């Protein structure tokens, strides 16, 4: 006469669904604060008394000791919007939650899950078709690469000199533009100056160990190599066998063989970071050996010009001119160490959203313009599919319309008012309807530049949705105390 | 003085019926929510913090913390029916919830436990009498197998390529057909492409050495070697006096024994672990021989073809056309390896219904219409039949109307309002018409291709039956500890 | 169920805003007392015992164990203070502390958070250009550099030789002016003889263990090693093959490893402090090896001349004449601790205001002059600028007025009364109208020899402003430990 032990929780019925879905809630809310380029970082603290002051919805999650299945969810959304685009991160998981706490409320109406399911997956779908009409094809216009890339800076710590990390970004993704390939864009982060400060390395770039050793060697062939050379005269020998002129070892070179280099005209570089060892073999083309019998003529890549200029009273070693000039190193430069740390990501996302400009040449608007649309969109659709799908999109809708509203909250403009500016104005003036908070009233997307990259809405309709149905469909969970 | 010491619980009277009823109703409640396409999945998160979406029962019950002996035997319901034909573990489970709920009901009438099975019993064994009345005696019919492989690959992850999998289920059963042995169906399993690229072999999928060496071997002399040709010109000449073409060493393979092979034209392939090694021997008729020396010509086997194919960037050997395929290979790929874990028990399942059909043409109407049939046989037979048993087969029947109710209720539709147009359009229209959870209605199943092996049924109301009425004998168990 | 377990916090809204303005404000009001020329000092005995009797804010928070990260801010303040301006460190806590209480006064009353962060932004803005433009930017000039030395000298038990200590402090400053470098000027004591002992030379002099070492190198080869020298003659070896005469360990040295250096010539310094070898790095630019073996001759630093001084009875490593006087050093000797202690101390303030000095040329009044002065176009600039900006920009100017308020109270007088003859004697004046609570009164505070250099105020309203404007858009904010 008993089912479970003395103490195994029971969420039975509505019990089950209000936790549920609460707790993915209260998570969605929770990083919410942290929308549009005016929310509150959170100062996390794990449990080795860290301060962590971040603004990314992202990490804020990823630092979180998420005790709860459905939040979970969450930190995987975050971890993907983050890893594909950036921004917007904050927004994928917010939208997830209100839809659940909108789930509940139509529970609470009787109204059974799977209808409820059904409502979002036509009034998503519904409204995906509709981010179509809206979405503006463009089309290497440095100009809008631009105004894409200040759009994914800001909202930042770089909001500051996000103008100079723009040209840097767009002129990494117009130089390497053969197909958005990413992956030949190596990014150098080190402390000593301002943010403003930071380059553009038109080649691959990794901050000598002989003074005996040629500094610059024009014509040099990199051969790549990962044990050290230690137990070394024959791993000399063997490597002047290949004919090299530049050496690059990850691990330790001894002494002897390091006077061996020198002395045979080959410069050699000891301790490279595997990070910097592995691009190397992906910028000039030297194939990464491990000892020394196994590299050969045919591991030696090639590079026009190593040499190592002290930027900034520091010595750094280009390797520009690569084979395939594909292939860049933007340096950043922060003062403190946050700062270049927060900036080096930003970047990396930064590079992504080009990456989709260079593929998915769909492009859409911010500011709540997007969602504004999509609300009245799947809410006339609403009225068009009768039944309990009809309250279904149209809760939907209403939920879409949160974007705004939260981005007029953090503002300290008005939301109640501002969804009826937003919502009337947006009826009037098109698709190029959305809010502004720097000027406290909605304004012109198109002509303030302000648009962001199909790619992120898309997914995040899709996301959230499609998920939430799960969550919805999930009535007596067993997790812990 | 003390009979039994603590730590016990002694259910006497009542006292053991109630608390089985309320025990059981609500695990029989719980998995009733995961019934139908519409089911709602579940997430069993146990003591390690490890998440567990399932829609299935008995993966539903074993992370189930069940302490009570009741649940204990409904676990052990859902794990027998898993474990003979897998299909339908979530019925057993509800039906016998149901029965028990109506049973109570009875109980508290004065009516004796005992009785309560005997007219449960009686109600069962004429079930099936109609159950397998109203069956349409399946047709070698490859349009109704493929059919109804296709109704159990619905509702689950491999639904999105039901066809393939279908596909290879009634040719593999087809084949192996002679009385349909589940054995002679081996299901290979590697990382490794999609679920789409998932085949089936007429022969041997051994899971080549040298490059150029004979990507097509025709009718192959398999050459079954298992020492090692390491240390090569001599070796390798003696298996081409043979007559051998197709070289198979259990062990190493040296490279310069390789070339040679190559210059005789003949395919080997090296490090073929033991099982393969033997397998090999049942299909191709081949014979294991030791040294080098006792390969005779006698000791070769024949496949009709060996050609190594990519499967998906996956390389591998395959041996079909075999001289006797006694052993089949379904070979089921795909990326992550968790979703093929579903595809493969899912083909599990659509092969063992082809199998209890093939040995048995009889085929019913799920969507409830059988249970609704069914539930109104037993109401009339237990008119035409008095005794305290009578009150005992309506209530049996009333518990096979469940099933569709349940439907009605995991689809949206009001569970009451539904049966209304059910049993109303079923008695007018033959029971060939049931509940149509897509269309929220009633519809001709037979139409909506909705067919379900009879043994499916026919099984389910035993399993279902045979424990709840162990149950009911129960009305005491003292457990110390 | 939980979503938060429990020990985590979870700063919302009302709350955390709340409390971060309630003790902060507190902390604040603490050394509130032990502001201006007879403040209050308190006694800090931590746990071990060490009595800490202090009256700097700076010095006071840094000895005091601090629990939740909002007080802690005010610790950073201060001691940011003490290290752009070393003066001052008590105001910049008192003024935010202030901000915070004045804000909360816009809360209660409906005042979104962020707004409020966004007004304050405004009155720093202006209101450091205020004290700026307001500020007397006179002529380095040799002669004012002594003036600004001498004010900071006196009052103390320097004063007695503050005519011999403000021209060191000019000089160190002049030869390291490269916009001056603290951590350039060390200074050591030594004592014995008197203050008027005191020399400023131009090296880094640390504060012999080789008998037979060359207790007086000419042209040195400095060799800093962190390793340890034991096992002995390999290492000693190697030290005289890269003509290392000077061998400065950071750890300890073995006897039968200086007998290896006393033999060699090699004057070597064992167990040298990780400060001072840092020091000699900067200093001489000699680069401090890890290991004796990744010791080279091009980690040898350039040292005109490396004796062994006996400076009053002490044997200190002068080190001076290194190739880049940027690091001076000053002897301080004096009978006893106590008054070796005061001079060191003093000394310590006249180099600190030099440097506050240099970094702006101006110099604005104290005496809550500068506090009246923006408070009151602070008052005006609301009135004219409108939004909700005015009433919180009112507050920041009220905010001011506790300086002044705190001067005539840690005086005896009014604070009140006080204040308010000063904002007439202010405006009907001009901005070096201060309070003299010396003599209990407004007077002309630049006419009775009390200025203070802008840098004092600049960072101190920077510093606190950006802080509290921060800190209110601190209303949510989890501790997930």
């Amino acid at each position: 006469v008993n089912i479970f032990k003395a103490g195994a929780d029971e969420e039975r019925a509505e019990t089950a669904r209000l936790s549920s879905f609460i707790g993915a809630i209260a998570i969605g809310d929770l990083v919410k604060s942290t929308l549009g380029p005016k929310g509150m970082d959170k100062i996390l603290l794990s449990s080795d008394a860290s301060l962590m002051v971040t603004n990314d919805g992202a990490t804020i999650l990823k630092n979180i000791g998420v005790d709860n299945p459905a939040a979970k969810v969450l930190v995987d959304m975050s971890r993907v919007q983050d890893d594909e685009v950036g921004d917007g991160t904050t927004s994928v998981t917010v939208l997830a939650a209100e839809l659940l706490r909108e789930a509940e409320s139509l529970i609470a109406k009787k109204i059974h899950p799977q209808t409820i399911i059904a409502g979002w997956r036509e009034a998503t779908k519904a409204a995906r078709q509709a981010l179509l009409n809206s979405a503006v094809d463009h089309g290497k216009f440095r100009q809008d690469l631009m105004n894409i890339a200040g759009t994914t800076l800001s909202s930042k710590l770089l909001t500051h000199h996000k103008d100079h990390f723009t040209k840097l970004a767009v002129e990494a993704v117009l130089r390497l533009k053969g197909s958005g390939n990413l992956e030949a864009i190596h990014v150098i982060k080190k402390l000593g100056g301002s943010l403003a400060d930071s380059y553009l390395d038109e080649g691959f770039l990794l901050d000598k160990i002989g003074v005996n050793q040629p500094k610059r060697i024009e014509n040099a062939k990199i051969l790549i190599a990962n044990t050290g050379m230690d137990t070394m005269k024959e791993k000399v020998e063997r490597i002047l066998k290949h004919g090299i002129n530049c050496f690059i070892n990850r691990q330790l070179i001894y002494n002897y063989p390091e006077q061996l280099f020198g002395a045979a005209g080959v410069m050699a570089i000891e301790h490279a970071d595997f990070v910097g060892v592995e691009r190397l073999a992906l910028v000039t083309g030297g194939e990464i050996a491990s000892t020394f019998d196994h590299p050969e003529l045919v591991k030696l890549g090639s590079c026009k010009l190593i040499e190592e200029v002290m930027i900034g009273e520091d010595k750094l070693i280009h390797f520009s001119g690569v084979a395939l000039g594909e292939a860049c190193t933007i340096v950043l430069r922060g003062a403190t160490q946050q700062i270049l740390d927060e900036a080096e990501r930003s970047l990396h996302d930064a590079l992504c959203v080009l990456a989709q400009t260079v593929k998915d040449s769909r492009t859409v608007y911010g500011g709540g313009c997007s969602e504004m649309l999509m609300a009245h969109a799947v809410t006339q659709l609403a009225s068009r599919t009768p039944g309990k799908e009809a309250v279904a999109m149209e809760s939907y809708a209403k939920a879409l319309r949160m974007l705004p509203t939260i981005i007029a909250d953090n503002a300290g403009y008005d939301s109640a008012d501002l969804v009826a500016q937003l919502r009337a104005a947006h009826s009037e003036g098109k698709t190029t309807a959305g809010l502004d908070m720097k000027e406290g009233t909605i304004g012109d997307m198109s002509v303030l530049g302000i648009t962001e990259s199909f790619q992120v809405k898309r997914q995040v309709l899709l996301s959230a949705a499609e998920a939430a149905e799960v969550i919805l469909r999930v009535d007596n969970i067993i997790k812990a105390a | 003085i003390i009979k039994d010491q603590d730590r016990k619980s002694r259910l006497m009277g009542l006292e053991a019926l109630k608390s089985h009823i309320m025990a059981a109703k609500a695990v029989a409640n719980t998995m009733k929510t995961s019934l139908g396409p519409n089911g709602l999945d579940k997430m069993m998160v146990d003591k390690d913090g490890d998440v567990t979406v399932t829609n299935d029962g008995a993966t539903i019950l074993s992370m189930m913390d069940v302490d009570h002996q009741i649940a204990k035997l409904m676990v052990e319901l859902s794990k027998s029916q898993d474990d003979e034909i897998g299909d339908g573990t979530t019925g057993v489970v509800v039906l016998a919830g149901a029965l028990l709920e109506e049973a109570e009901q009875l109980l508290d009438r004065g009516i004796h436990p005992i009785r309560i099975a005997d007219g449960y019993e009686q109600a069962a064994r004429i079930a099936i009498e109609h159950l397998d009345k109203i069956s349409d005696s399946v047709l070698k019919n490859t349009e109704p197998l493929i059919q109804t492989a296709k109704t159990t690959l619905g509702s689950k992850v491999v639904n999105s390529c039901h066809r393939q999998m279908a596909e290879i289920a009634v040719n593999a059963v087809l084949t192996v057909a002679d009385d349909v042995d589940f054995e002679l169906i081996k299901v290979e399993g590697k990382v490794g492409g999609r679920l789409e690229d998932t085949k089936l072999i007429k022969g041997v999928i051994v899971d080549f050495s040298h490059p150029q060496m004979p990507k097509q071997v025709e009718d192959a002399k398999i050459a079954i070697l298992t020492c090692p040709f390491e240390p090569f010109e001599e070796m390798i000449r003696q298996i081409k006096e043979t007559g051998a073409n197709l070289a198979i060493c259990q062990w190493g393979f040296d490279d310069e024994a390789n070339h040679l092979l190559l210059q005789n034209d003949l395919p080997a392939v090296r490090w073929v672990g033991g099982p393969e090694i033997e397998l090999i021997a049942i299909a191709t008729g081949g014979r294991i021989v030791p040294r080098f020396s006792e390969l005779t010509a006698e000791k070769l086997g024949f496949a009709g073809l060996v050609k190594e194919i990519s499967f998906g960037k996956d390389k591998m050997l395959v041996i079909e056309q075999c001289k006797n395929s006694r052993a089949v290979t379904i070979f089921i790929r795909g990326g992550n390896k968790m979703i093929i874990e579903e595809a493969k028990r899912s083909l599990h399942d659509a092969l063992c219904v082809i199998r209890n059909l093939i040995r048995d043409n009889r085929v019913v109407y799920g969507g409830g219409a059988a249970e609704i049939s069914c539930a109104l046989a037993v109401s009339q037979e237990a008119d035409k039949c008095p005794t305290l048993e009578q009150y005992a087969m309506r209530a049996f029947a009333d518990a096979l109307e469940v099933i569709p109710m349940a439907l009605a209720e995991n689809s949206g539709m009001n569970p009451i309002q539904t049966m209304t147009e059910v049993r109303a359009r079923q008695v007018k229209e033959n029971p060939a018409l049931g509940i149509d959870c897509l269309h929220k209605g009633t519809n001709d199943m037979k139409h909506q291709h909705v067919i379900e092996t009879l043994i499916g049924k026919k099984q389910q109301i035993s399993l279902a039956t045979q424990m709840v009425r162990m149950i009911l004998k129960i009305d005491d168990i003292r457990k110390p500890g | 169920g939980r979503g938060k377990s429990a020990y985590q916090d979870r700063d919302k809204p009302a709350q955390i805003r709340f409390s971060n303005i309630s003790a902060a404000k507190a902390v604040a009001d603490a050394i509130r007392t032990s502001l201006g020329p007879k403040g209050m000092d308190k006694m800090i005995q931590d746990g071990k015992g060490d009595v800490t009797i202090t009256n700097d804010g700076a010095t006071i928070l840094k000895q005091m164990q601090v629990l939740h990260p909002a007080a802690r801010m005010l610790v950073e303040l201060s001691k940011a203070q003490d290290i752009e301006a070393g003066d001052g460190t008590t105001s910049v806590v008192i003024i935010a502390g202030s901000l915070l209480d004045s804000c909360t006064k816009l809360l209660q009353k409906g005042i979104h958070p962020t707004i409020i962060s966004e007004s304050f932004q405004k009155a720093l803005e202006k209101g450091i250009e205020i004290l700026t433009d307001m500020s007397r930017p006179v002529e380095s000039d040799r002669e004012t550099l002594l003036n600004s030395a001498a004010t900071s000298l006196n009052s103390k038990v320097v004063s007695q030789y503050s005519s011999l200590l403000s021209p060191m402090s000019v000089d160190a400053v002049m030869k390291v002016i490269d916009s001056v470098d603290l951590r350039d000027i060390k200074i050591v004591k030594k004592l014995g003889g008197t203050i008027d002992d005191c020399e400023l030379v131009e090296g880094l002099v640390l504060t012999k263990v080789a008998n037979s070492g060359i207790t007086r190198v000419e042209k040195a080869k400095i060799g800093l090693i962190q390793f340890c020298l034991s096992a002995i003659l390999n290492l000693v070896k190697q030290i005289k093959k890269t003509g290392c005469n000077v061998l400065l360990i950071q750890d300890a040295l073995s006897d039968l490893a200086l007998h290896f250096l006393n033999k060699m010539k090699i004057m070597v310094v064992k167990d040298i402090e990780r400060e001072d070898i840092e020091f000699i790095c900067k200093t001489i630019g000699t680069k401090p090896v890890a290991h004796v073996d990744q010791f080279t001759a091009d980690m040898l630093g350039s040292a005109e001349l490396a004796e062994e001084v006996s400076l009053n009875s002490g044997k200190l490593i002068k080190i001076t004449g290194c190739a880049s006087g940027k690091t001076v050093t000053i002897v301080v000797r004096g009978s006893n601790k106590l008054v070796i202690e005061e001079a060191e101390r003093s000394i310590h303030d006249a180099l600190c205001v030099i440097r506050c000095l240099v970094k702006k040329r101006a110099l604005i009044a104290g005496g809550g002059a500068p506090e009246i002065e923006l408070a009151l176009r602070l008052t005006e600039y609301s009135r004219t600028l409108s939004g909700m900006e005015s009433y919180c920009i009112r507050a920041f100017a009220d905010a001011m007025e506790v300086i002044p308020s705190t001067l005539a109270e840690n005086a005896g007088l009014n604070p009140i009364s006080t204040v308010t003859e000063l904002r007439n004697r202010h405006a009907q004046g001009e901005k070096t109208t201060g309070i003299n609570v010396r003599k209990g009164g407004i007077s002309n505070i630049l006419e009775e020899l009390v200025v203070q250099p802008l840098l004092v105020s600049v960072s101190a309203l920077t510093l606190a402003t950006e802080t509290v404007r921060s800190i209110l858009k601190i209303d949510d904010v989890v501790n997930t430990r």
